[PDB]
């Protein structure tokens, strides 16, 4: 019953910075320690085995060190493609176990989102429900505010958001907000707006449309 | 080189038996240099080592799953399977089949399969267009169960500018996601929900 | 005195099957490698070879020297240790498995190693993995047996250290902090 503790649980660094994360075992595991990289949406990939050895095909900017209880994983020059969660795994004795993981993200320049609003389709209105979608495309940082307004009435409690993982090229985020109304409630109002607030915007931007036009 | 691929149901009712089979491609499962391992991942438990099997027949199971676990190997078609009985919602996880060399490393992983434990029924999705009233359009894959749903544009021809958002769980217990494209031509999203055998090619105006 | 698997009388043999085991009687030195694969206990359906009787492994108790490496990937379910090699002393390891290992004990149900006479391992690494019942292995001081600077030991994916202490399966009080090949006071390397 070996306990693996990784530190930190998450970090942010700039491109080219030296990232160092740590893995600590509850007992002496010699050098029976491996490091894995799990990029968003993909299976974990082995980078370091036996604490120090670099797997063939892995870039040289990755390395590992340690023996016993304290181990460290180091990225010499952080790259935008290195956005992933890194795990340490022991194989001292049965059973095998992993660490909690360390999420690594990129710090970049502030980028304003591109806003799009999509009216509900006539195909969906026949089913009896209406879904209004707002889109925030390629922005940084991740923190953003999306305010729904129907006929200048602030909506809350009937919308859901979903944000993608950090892009492996431009280190940006994308967010989608879906406003859900009924068919009858949708027909009683006309103006449908989506206001967004972000650090890259000097003033809150609003994208709207009029129903049936 | 050698590739691994998972196969099995994505929805299993509670107290029943989950069954998965990994097919090894480009190699043989008859080598004494590797332990053929199953690994699962879920929110709340993280990466969890289920167990492995040797080509001699010897097995090693995780004590937390020992009572309900059974791993076998079929060297004929170069496969090895997994059986987890009496499943609960705690067994809902992404299951990987992994080649663990005796040296001690998970060097080859499968792509991972999603297994959902729920007494709910399978439901196919409804695809709706996302067109306005740099431009952008997309599709709305709404009301389906269980995960996942694969969305591609123009059968893989269009990849630049595609953003498929993580699926959100609505209050009705059904999932719903959206995939969008930014465009400066015919644009069609390809929605596949294998748990319900639902393929849809939605052309967006 | 006799050759190993893959050399001479074993030109087309992959392991010690029920056909070539009869050639190891009264043999003191093996000029090659010894392969103990799972085919020796599940049998070979192609050659109709039956499993080697677990009471027939006592033929190798006259072995003292192996020039190559010893590869053990199978063992009878009835035997809890490996005292079939209770008189093996030297493993030179001029030839190695993949060029690294001279002793490999992979995925056995044994409770102890029992290599009590093993006093020298000239060259090569030692890997011990997949043994869910094995004990006493992590206590053995392998630096006594080594002869080449840099020989490593991988005791991985085996039974826990506290698991063997729970069953009282540790070394006797009557031997040095060097380890033991079993619970008996004779299995101790030094005292």
């Amino acid at each position: 019953d070996i306990q693996m503790t990784q530190s930190p649980s998450s970090l942010s660094a700039s491109v080219g910075d030296r990232v160092t994360i740590t893995c600590q075992a509850s007992q002496d595991i010699s050098n029976y320690l491996n490091w894995y990289q799990q990029k968003p949406g993909k299976a974990p990939k082995l980078l370091i085995y036996d604490a120090s050895n670099l797997e063939t095909g892995v870039p040289s900017r990755f390395s590992g060190s340690g023996s016993g209880t304290d181990f460290t994983f180091t990225i010499s020059s952080l790259q935008p493609e290195d956005i992933a969660t890194y795990f340490c795994q022991h194989f001292d004795h049965l059973p095998l176990a992993f660490g909690g993981g360390t999420k690594v993200e990129i710090k970049r320049t502030v980028a304003a989102p591109s806003v799009f609003i999509f009216p509900p389709s006539d195909e969906q209105l026949k089913s009896g429900t209406a879904s209004v979608v707002c889109l925030l495309n390629n922005f940084y940082p991740r923190e953003a505010k999306v305010q729904w307004k129907v006929d200048n009435a602030l909506q809350s409690g009937n919308s859901q958001e979903s944000v993608t993982e950090q892009d492996s090229k431009d280190s940006t985020y994308s967010l989608s907000s879906t406003l859900t109304l009924s068919k009858a409630d949708y027909e009683k109002h006309k103006v449908y707006a989506c206001e967004v607030t972000h650090q890259g915007l000097s003033s809150p931007v609003t994208k709207s449309f009029n129903r049936g036009e | 080189q050698v590739q691994l691929q998972e196969s099995g149901p994505g929805l299993v009712k509670p107290s029943e038996t989950l069954s998965l089979t990994c097919t090894v491609s480009g190699g043989s499962v008859s080598s004494g240099d590797y332990y053929w391992t199953w690994i699962r991942q879920s929110p709340g438990k993280g990466l969890e080592w289920i167990g492995h099997i040797y080509y001699s027949g010897n097995t090693n199971y995780n004590p937390s799953l020992k009572s309900r676990l059974t791993i076998s190997i079929d060297t004929s078609k170069t496969q090895f399977s997994l059986k987890l009985s009496s499943v609960t919602a705690a067994d809902t996880a992404i299951y990987y089949c992994v080649r663990d060399r005796v040296t001690g490393a998970f060097d080859i992983w499968g792509q991972g399969t999603m297994v959902t434990v729920s007494s709910a029924s399978t439901k196919g999705p409804s695809v709706f267009p996302l067109a306005p009233c740099t431009a952008a359009l997309g599709c709305l894959v709404k009301d389906y169960f269980p995960e996942p749903v694969t969305v591609s544009w123009n059968s893989g021809a269009l990849t630049s500018g595609v953003h498929t958002f993580p699926a959100v769980l609505q209050s009705s217990g059904l999932y719903s996601l959206s995939s969008v494209v930014t465009v400066p031509q015919t644009y069609t999203c390809n929605v596949d929900h294998k748990p319900s055998n639902t393929k849809v090619d939605k052309t967006v105006e | 005195v006799c050759n190993g698997i893959g050399i001479g009388e074993f030109k087309d043999s992959l392991s010690i099957d029920a056909t070539n085991i009869k050639h190891f009687k009264n043999c003191t030195s093996i000029s090659g490698d010894l392969h103990i694969l799972p085919v020796a206990f599940r049998g070979d359906s192609f050659t109709h070879t039956p499993p080697l009787d677990p009471q027939e492994l006592d033929i190798l108790k006259t072995v003292k020297e192996i020039t190559g490496f010893l590869l053990i990937q199978a063992w009878p379910e009835n035997r809890t240790d490996l005292h079939a090699f209770e008189n093996l002393e030297i493993i030179r390891g001029r030839t190695k498995q993949h060029g690294q290992f001279s002793l490999a004990v992979v995925s056995l149900d044994i409770t102890s190693l029992g290599l009590r006479s093993l006093k020298e391992i000239s060259d090569g690494d030692v890997i011990i993995s997949g043994n869910k019942n094995l004990c006493y292995a992590n206590t053995i001081n392998w630096k006594k047996l080594f002869g080449t600077s840099g020989q490593k030991t991988k005791i991985i994916s085996n039974r826990g250290e506290n698991s063997c202490k729970a069953t009282g399966q540790v070394c006797h009080a009557l031997c040095s902090p060097e380890g033991c090949w079993g619970p008996e006071p004779r299995d101790c390397v030094s005292h």
